């Protein structure tokens, strides 16, 4: 049983057909999130009381009630060197680009 | 209320961070036995976060496969502990 984790996601902007454009960087590491949400759910999992109920009555009855889901719930920034701006050079923070941890929501 | 540390025993619910087999967690340590499908069971424990317990630690009587899960509030208190299944 492979439950909820943080699994490894590499960003290639070359890969994306995105080199015309990005100047830095090249690649990051913003990893995903994948997994089992069952009964019962660890603490790193971080639950909402919603995702215990919903969990709780996936438990009793899947057919009627599905599981809940294996997402990001902590993430943080990368910064990036672009230009698309009819190439006027711009420099961009952009939030939640790292996944730091998941849970099941 | 919420408890600023609890250290509890953790068996196949360990963060990937788990030291010693332990975690650690502001709500329960738990133990769970429950029962595979060639009635197979597997016990197993970890740390339950203090928001969802009260709903966790009470247990549906109507799961689709028997289980009983125990919470306590003391460190490692969940080590060393066997809930058995509901009479049949």
């Amino acid at each position: 049983k492979a439950r909820c984790s943080r699994k490894a996601l590499h960003v290639n902007f070359k890969d994306m057909g995105w080199d015309d454009w990005i100047i830095a960087p090249l690649e990051y590491e913003a990893f995903h999130c994948e997994g089992l949400c069952e009964f019962p759910l660890a603490s790193h999992l971080e639950p909402t009381n919603h995702a215990v109920i919903q969990t709780l009555m996936n438990s009793m009855d899947p057919e009627s009630t599905p599981p809940t889901c294996c997402v990001p719930t902590r993430l943080s920034p990368i910064s990036i060197l672009f230009i698309d701006s009819a190439n006027n050079v711009v420099y961009k923070q952009y939030e939640d680009m790292v996944v730091e941890s998941c849970g099941c929501r | 209320d919420t408890l600023p540390f609890l250290k509890c025993y953790c068996s196949g619910h360990c963060p990937d961070d788990a030291i010693n087999n332990t975690c650690i967690t502001n709500g329960h340590c738990f133990a769970i036995i429950e029962e595979d499908d060639q009635g197979e069971t597997t016990l197993a424990s970890g740390c339950m976060k203090y928001e969802g317990s009260d709903f966790q630690c009470k247990d549906s009587p109507k799961a689709q496969l028997r289980r009983t899960i125990e919470c306590c509030r003391t460190n490692l208190c969940n080590q060393y502990l066997q809930p058995t299944l509901p009479p049949v």
